[PDB]
């Protein structure tokens, strides 16, 4: 009789492909400090308010 | 900028529902009598923390 050999069907691993959509990459943006300045005086005011006759 | 919280006080607050607000102190101003006029004007130095 005539032996098969058997040199196989399957062609590389699908890992390759699962690897490839296995990609994390980066994700996210900058928020909240930003830069931040602010300067003007709607706080508290100053002038002079006394009584008087 | 909101209040915030962080995790462990969501967690509590979630559970047991209680937030209580407390009155510390009040500002505000008193307004006078003029003679002048009769208008009665504000004092934006003076406060009710003096009297």
């Amino acid at each position: 009789v005539k032996k098969e050999a058997a040199e196989k069907l399957l062609e590389k691993v699908p890992s390759d492909v699962l690897e490839m959509y296995k990609a994390i990459g980066g994700k996210i943006y900058i928020v909240d400090g930003d830069i931040t300045k602010h300067i003007s005086l709607e706080a508290l005011s100053e002038d002079k308010k006394k009584i008087k006759d | 900028t909101p209040i915030t919280m962080n995790y462990n006080q969501f967690l509590e607050l979630e559970k047991t529902k209680q937030l209580r607000l407390d009155t510390d102190q009040v500002y505000g101003n008193i307004a006078t009598y003029n003679f002048e006029n009769g208008r009665v004007r504000v004092d934006t130095g003076s406060n009710w923390s003096e009297v």
